[PDB]
């Protein structure tokens, strides 16, 4: 579970995990990426921390 | 055996007549009916397309070796123009060609009563073209028992050549429903 | 009338066999995972739009050489 | 015993389609099948490769519909490819070239059912503007490595494989699968067609951009050349002066004079002379 | 051109090799070892290369 | 009425190797398939697609086997391969148009209320895009005969998102020419639009050489547009338009001369520090 | 053209002489073709008796001229009959081997010491071949083979495409030895028996015996893929130059054969059997084959047949060549490339020059790149000092293959040289980050230091133990000790004894030299 | 070539990768970076980064595991 932060481009987010580290991840197309917003949460992927899901 | 039949069937503003009871487009479906029957009866994997014959003599359905289509299509179906035949056949022999079953054999049959008013070179010349192309056509006749009927014994002999027996010819009178003759006809007798 | 059976593989090599006329889906399965020593479990077999995977192959109604194609189960990840 | 230069020739259509469904499924490993033949024993001719419509989960994927890939493979025989089933490929978005285990129980699989079969790999996420992320593979028999047997001979040079890479080696590469060199033929029309691709229209060939953006363009090329010229003389104004040799590159981490001159610059020459060239061109071959 | 070119293609080819860490040297001994500290984590001692 | 619509890498090569497909079955000299793509807007996207066993006579015109009901079947297992795939149009491998094309269309049309038809050139051409699009639309003739389904055309180019994009250029990459030198590139556009021009008015000429000839019935619509072009070119020599001309020339040479100045300037001063470099390194070495 | 009238009238200068040197006169028809002027100055000797210039005039011939204009040579003589069969059996060679036979015999220095390390630093079967023909190097054409007869276990860890490997060198070996040629293959599955048929296509090599009619037999009863391209390559071999239309009508019949393994050997052998004879039939049908057939492997036989078959012609190539240079398939503009090295051999036309060196630069396929600098290689051998710029500039370059390439022109340009210059460019080469630019290093670096001592070239001791490490090595690559195997085969092969030079020593290009190369 | 190869480096110049703060550049291809991740590592920069806009204490990714600015 992570926050992101900035959408960086069009299949890139800056998103800083809740565990510490801040990465730059691309999303699965079905996402709308209009939904996410700086602030919203998403859950990212184990291997390649993918935008899976964004969450309230 | 394995069979790839395709058939045409006219709807001409004649097949309006109703000679055959209860009238010439209910013949027509009583007999697509029996020989789709009379198939399934025969080889399962055999396959089955079908060809309205008009003013732009169009496709029904592509091969299957489904009925409950066949009929279902066929039903939805109102006599109007007049038979084009010739480019009729054509399509009908590209359609057989681009059947996925290459090892079925190849069989054209054809509603055919009307009228028709074709050249008989023409015919003959088609003849040549089918059967070089290895396709036996079976013609089901009805009504015109005069106008075409000379017509088609030509073209049913050049077919044939000395033995395309393959090649058949069903001329029905005037009369009750084109079921009787259709079960008691060589094409299927032979079956 | 141990009747025969044509096993098509999508990669080609269309081995066949025969079994009597009563046969068991898994019983087959387990003939073919044999005979390719890859495991049954992942086989699925075809007829005609038909995954049969349990029964007397009469219950789907399988005859001579009734055309079951063997499409390998594929599953990757980790 | 199979041989070093094996070689798989992928056609273009087969790579686009295999980019384009991994590219879809990140980080999906999704997963397609391919048809292509095996024209002898050193060439495998790859064709065409269509997905599987099963979307399983964000570690895995699965075979949904055996009854789809036989529909599938019938009716591609009636037109399309008259091809069959030589492989199967699936994409590791951001992991190298590498076979998981799954992976290569799949491919198991697909030797015993064929010997000769392969497993391709694609990384769309590694795969650049430019060189592109995919290999080929066939596994390592066991039996040959506890037996002492080698992989293949290789009779050639076409070994060096361009450096295995230490990612392949690290999952298991040349220890129980082996790389494949792959290669793209094309007979000539998707080769001409490729070159059509980029080609443009007559239509902007010859349409001259309008005047009035291209004056204002050129009205703030020449300020920020002035700014540029003002800063690349103070630059100057020391330059070796002062003796920043030690200083070198870290001199300034930031705004090169000079090298901002000469990009807008030679921006600047090439817009303006090819649009007084097209002015010349037209006004006089429209007569 | 063609140094400068060559560079680049192996500065692809190897950057997959990790860097290094910063760290605070504290106290020197016998060429041996030397204490140093590496942020953000504690202090340690080095085995010094031939510099 | 569709303005835009671009079609897709994929989709070019699909049917150029379905094309190639038939081409080694037979001697069909044309092919026919179903182009599917997500209508966005008033501009379709032709994203993908897929052939349909087709064929006809040389001498009827009128005989096809244009096999709806394997159509549905596929279109139908695509839709479940993918969702945002409904049918748009269909593509034909035909040097030029044919007849058979309204029939055909209006079928097409059966499936998709708006449809489009393209063209696409397997054999070659050097002027535009191997690509046509056309939409069967209908148009009172003002006089004489009644209304015709006739196709139109509408603006038709290609494009690729991201990944389409990196397989294309890398197997372009593997066998092409020069990329984009700016002024290279630019002036080659030039130049192509030039032969592109000259090409189409050899072709309009040809045309009104047969009409003269008679060959053909003429054809009042096509003169209307021939005199409006002419009507609509343009004068030179009016004297307002070549001061215009000369004052904005200047404007743009002046331009380049002080950029020239720029590139002058920066050599010089290169030139400056490599020789004294140099110098002062002989000394070193004299030392 | 005006070289030739210069000739002719040199020539006509030299007989204008109270004892005109025969010699000079005979070189320069040779230059000028025309077997029918030897041929009747040839007889006019015999009949002033001057036995000793007749024989010097034979073998300066058979050392220089062509296999056709020797025929033609031959014929016109068979047109006192001791003396003309002594003089017909010299121009076919026949004993002009044997006496260098029996020159090796006699002198086959060879330390195989070296080998035996070599065969104890062997693991892989890659080096297991480099070392079976390093050894077939050092032995060349003699009669005694000791790995053979001795390492048997060996030999037999080798199989696959390592028999037939294992017994090319055999023929190597034994190469020449006509006498038991036919009995001694009697010594020795498919591979062992196609490597039978190309060894003995070796020993025949460029002399056509009634081997060639056997092997032709055989070919056409050949019922293995193995078996068809053994046989196609040892036929090309025996029958290469000379175009006789039975052979190449086999050769034709097992290349529509379509089938990689013997469709390479086919394309090799059309190439050796109709070489610099350039009938427009065969080039188009090769062609069309070539482009009409999906074989990559054939495909690569048929570049190399094409560039060989049209070997002279030195101008007369430029439709041909540029039709390759602007086609679509890498391996055949790789074809063009190497058709452009043979037709230009030694000439040092800048304008094949400009062109080899402009497609080695520009094109897109790192394969035909580095043919094409190979191919600038062949072509400046007649000036060597001239080739080190270019191959210089071009080694140190961005595309490894183009190193390679640089490498072995300059190995091609110093062949049997041992210039110093060239060994000065090798070594920075060498102990590259790259492994066959590497191996590409080491046998240019061999090559040039053929038969070669310390005092003439101060740098056979660094390589040589260069080889000997890089052998006994651990982190090098496989081909890396290939490449040293073959190195240590070439500095020491032929009891050191022999050299690699292209032109004859009468200043005269040897096509079997360049083909062979 | 050159400008063909200036692109291959986005290989490099991946999706999942880190975030840093630049600290200070060395001499040409090397800098010290402060990871996000806590630390501070020295390593080799990339080429073709502009080395412009690497101002002090500004935003830059760092591959996941090599942590050369990219």
């Amino acid at each position: 579970v992570g926050e992101v932060l900035k959408q960086l481009t069009e299949e890139k987010f800056i998103v800083k995990a809740t565990n510490g580290p801040r990465y730059v991840v691309g999303c699965r197309r079905q996402l709308d990426k209009s939904k996410l917003k700086p602030g919203t949460r998403v859950a990212l992927d184990m291997t390649t921390l993918t935008i899976m899901r964004y969450l309230p | 055996v394995l069979e790839s039949t395709m058939v045409c069937v006219d709807n001409s503003e004649y097949m309006r007549n109703g000679d055959f009871l209860p009238t010439r487009l209910q013949a027509q479906q009583d007999a697509v009916n029996i020989v789709c029957h009379s198939k399934t009866r025969s080889n399962p994997e055999n396959n089955v397309g079908l060809i309205t014959l008009a003013n732009d003599c169009e496709v029904l359905t592509t091969l299957t070796p489904d009925t409950g289509r066949i009929l279902s299509k066929l039903h939805t179906v109102q006599p109007k123009g007049k038979i084009t035949f010739c480019t009729g056949i054509r399509v009908a022999h590209l359609a057989l060609k681009h059947r996925q079953g290459k090892n079925h054999k190849m069989r054209i049959i054809a509603f055919v009563g009307s009228p028709v008013e074709d050249n008989e070179k023409d015919l003959v010349k088609l003849a040549k073209r089918l059967k070089k192309e290895k396709v036996n056509v079976d013609i089901i006749n009805f009504g015109e028992e005069e106008v075409n009927t000379e017509k088609l014994t030509a073209f049913v002999n050049t077919l044939n050549g000395k033995d395309g027996t393959g090649s058949h010819l069903v001329t029905v009178p005037p009369g009750p429903s084109l079921a009787d003759a259709l079960i008691s006809s060589p094409i299927l007798a032979g079956e | 009338a141990p009747m025969s059976l044509a096993i098509h593989s999508t990669t080609g090599t269309r081995y066949d066999l025969a079994v009597p006329p009563d046969e068991t889906v898994e019983g087959l399965r387990k003939r073919l995972s044999q005979r390719l020593k890859v495991p049954k479990e992942r086989l699925a077999l075809l007829h005609k739009d038909t995954r049969l995977s349990s029964g007397k192959l009469q219950e789907f109604g399988v005859g001579d050489g009734s055309k079951l194609t063997l499409v390998p189960t594929v599953e990757a990840g980790l | 015993a199979v041989d070093t230069a094996e070689q798989v020739y992928i056609s273009s259509l087969a790579l686009l389609k295999m980019l384009k469904h991994g590219r879809a499924g990140v980080p999906m490993e999704v997963m397609g099948l391919m048809l292509g033949e095996f024209v002898d024993d050193y060439t495998v001719r790859v064709i065409d490769v269509f997905a599987m419509p099963q979307s399983g989960t964000g570690v895995s994927v699965e075979a949904v519909d055996p009854v789809f890939q036989a529909k599938m493979l019938d009716m591609l025989k009636q037109t399309g490819r008259p091809e069959m089933v030589v492989g199967w490929y699936h994409s590791h978005p951001g992991f190298g070239c590498w076979l998981s285990g799954v992976d290569i129980n799949t491919q198991q699989s697909f030797e015993a059912l064929s010997e000769r079969a392969v497993a391709v790999v694609v990384d769309p996420i590694q795969s650049v503007k430019g060189k592109v992320v995919i290999d080929a593979f066939r596994l390592i028999n066991a039996n040959m490595m506890v037996l002492g047997h080698e992989p293949r001979q290789t009779t050639s040079n076409l070994g060096h494989l361009n450096k295995p890479s230490i990612q392949a080696l690290i999952h298991g590469l040349n220890r129980h699968y082996y790389s494949i060199t792959i290669n793209y033929r094309k007979n000539e029309l998707e080769q001409k067609m490729l070159l059509n691709l980029h080609k443009k229209s007559w239509m902007e060939g010859l349409t001259l951009q309008d005047y009035s953006e291209h004056c204002k363009h050129n009205e703030s090329v020449v300020k920020e050349m002035l700014e540029l010229a003002k800063n690349y003389n103070k630059a100057v104004e020391e330059e070796d002066k002062m003796t920043p040799e030690q200083l070198a590159i870290k001199n300034v981490g930031k705004q090169d004079p000079k090298r901002h001159l000469e990009e807008h610059v030679d921006v600047l020459m090439t817009s303006n002379i090819v649009q007084c060239l097209a002015a010349m061109l037209d006004t006089v071959v429209f007569k | 051109l063609n140094a400068k070119v060559r560079l680049l293609r192996e500065e692809l080819q190897l950057l997959q090799e990790q860097g290094s860490y910063v760290g605070e040297v504290v106290r020197a001994m016998d060429k041996k070892k030397v204490l140093v500290k590496v942020h953000p984590e504690g202090k340690f001692v080095v085995d010094v290369d031939k510099n | 009425a569709v303005q835009k619509v671009v079609v897709h890498p994929l989709v070019l090569l699909s049917v150029v190797d379905h094309f190639n497909r038939i081409g080694k079955v037979g001697n069909q000299k044309r092919v026919v398939g179903v182009l599917l793509g997500s209508w966005q807007k008033k501009v379709l996207d032709v994203s993908n697609s897929f052939a349909v066993p087709f064929d006809e006579d040389d001498k009827d015109d009128s005989v096809w086997f244009l096999d709806h009901d394997y159509l549905e079947n596929m279109y139908g297992m695509f839709k479940k391969v993918n969702a945002r795939e409904r049918i748009v149009g269909w593509y034909h491998t035909g040097p030029k148009l044919h007849k058979n094309d309204i029939a055909i269309n209006e079928l097409m049309k059966r499936y998709c209320p708006n449809s489009v038809l393209v063209i696409i050139d397997v054999k070659p051409k050097d002027l535009g895009l191997p690509t046509e699009a056309y939409i069967s639309v209908e148009e009172v003739h003002d006089d004489g005969t009644p209304t015709s389904k006739t196709f139109e055309h509408v603006t038709s180019e290609i494009g690729a998102e991201e990944a389409e994009e990196v397989g294309v250029e890398h197997l372009l990459r593997d066998i092409k020419d020069t990329t984009v030198g700016t002024l290279s590139q630019r002036i080659t556009n030039q130049v192509h639009g030039l032969k592109g021009l000259n090409s189409k008015l050899l072709d309009i000429r040809s045309y009104l050489e047969k009409v003269a000839t008679g060959k053909l019935p003429i054809n009042h619509q096509i003169i209307y547009q021939l005199q409006d072009v002419f009507n609509l070119l343009p004068d030179v020599s009016l004297q307002e338009f070549v001061k215009a001309f000369y004052l904005k020339t200047n404007d743009q040479m002046v331009v380049v001369y002080l950029a020239s100045l720029i590139r002058s300037v920066v050599a010089l001063h290169n030139l400056i520090n490599n020789k004294i470099a140099n110098r002062d390194a002989e000394k070193k070495e004299g030392q | 053209q005006f070289r030739n009238k210069v000739l002719r009238v040199l020539v006509k200068i030299y007989m204008n002489l109270e004892k005109p040197d025969f010699i000079n006169v005979c070189q320069c028809l040779i230059f000028l073709d025309d077997p029918q002027a030897v041929s009747d100055i040839l007889e006019k000797l015999v009949k002033e008796d001057n036995l000793l210039m007749a024989y010097q005039i034979c073998f300066d011939l058979y050392e220089s001229a062509s296999q056709q204009f020797l025929s033609s040579v031959i014929q016109n003589l068979r047109t006192p009959k001791d003396q003309t069969l002594k003089m017909i059996k010299i121009l076919s060679g026949e004993m002009a081997i044997e006496l260098h036979l029996q020159f090796l015999i006699r002198n086959n220095n060879t330390d195989l010491m070296i080998l035996k390390n070599t065969k104890d630093a062997v693991r892989n079967s890659v080096c297991h071949t480099a070392t079976v023909i390093a050894n077939s190097f050092m032995h060349c054409g003699t009669t005694s083979d000791q790995f053979l007869r001795d390492n048997l276990e060996w030999l037999a860890r080798a199989t696959n495409w390592a028999k037939f490997t294992a017994t090319a060198s055999l023929g190597v070996i034994h190469k020449g030895h006509e006498k038991e040629a036919l009995q001694l293959m009697a010594t020795y599955s498919a591979y062992q028996e196609g490597g039978g048929l190309y060894a003995l296509g070796l020993i025949h090599a460029n002399h056509g015996g009634d081997i060639i009619d056997y092997l032709l037999n055989q070919l056409k009863n050949a019922s293995n893929d193995i078996v068809r391209h053994g046989g196609s390559l040892g036929l090309g071999l025996a029958a290469m130059g000379t175009a006789r239309q039975d052979v190449y009508d086999l050769l034709k019949t097992n290349l529509y054969q379509d089938d990689a393994v013997t469709g390479e050997a086919a394309g090799l052998a059309l190439g050796l059997v109709m070489l610099g004879s350039k009938n427009a039939q065969a080039i188009e049908d090769m062609v069309g084959y070539a482009q009409e057939t999906q074989h990559e492997k054939i495909l690569r036989g048929l570049a190399v047949g094409i560039a060989l078959v049209m070997y002279g012609r030195m101008e007369e190539a430029d439709a041909l060549i540029e039709s390759l240079c602007r086609d679509k398939d890498p391996i055949l503009r790789r074809s063009g490339m190497y058709t452009v090295a043979m037709a230009y051999c030694g000439s040092g036309n800048n304008k094949a020059i400009r062109r080899l060196l402009h497609v080695a630069v520009s094109d897109v396929n790192d394969d035909v790149r580095r043919a094409a600098v190979e191919s600038l290689g062949f072509i400046l051998f007649r000036t060597p000092e001239q080739c080190p710029s270019v191959v210089s500039l071009l080694s140190e370059s961005y595309n490894p293959h183009v190193r390679y390439g640089a490498a072995m022109a300059l190995g091609i340009c110093c062949a049997g040289t041992g210039n110093k210059e060239a060994i000065n460019l090798l070594e920075p080469m060498t102990n590259d980050p790259v492994n066959y630019v590497r191996q590409g290093a080491l046998i240019a670096s061999a090559l040039i230091m053929i038969q070669q001592t310390e005092i003439t070239c101060p740098k056979v001791n660094q390589f040589r133990q260069l080889y000997s490490k890089v052998i006994n090595d651990k982190h090098d690559d496989v081909m890396a000790k290939f490449g040293a195997i073959l190195a240590q085969g070439i500095l020491d092969a032929g009891g050191h004894n022999v050299t690699i030079s292209l032109q004859s020593r009468t200043g005269h290009t040897h096509m079997p030299s360049v083909v062979g190369v | 070539e050159f400008l063909h190869a200036q692109e291959e480096v986005k290989r490099i110049q991946s999706i999942p990768l880190v975030i840093g703060q630049f600290l200070e550049a060395v001499d040409q291809n090397t800098a010290i970076v402060g990871s996000t991740t806590g630390s501070n590592y020295y390593v080799r920069i990339l080429s073709t980064i502009d080395r412009e806009l690497l101002k002090p204490n500004a935003s830059v990714a760092l591959h996941k595991h090599s942590n050369a600015l990219v």
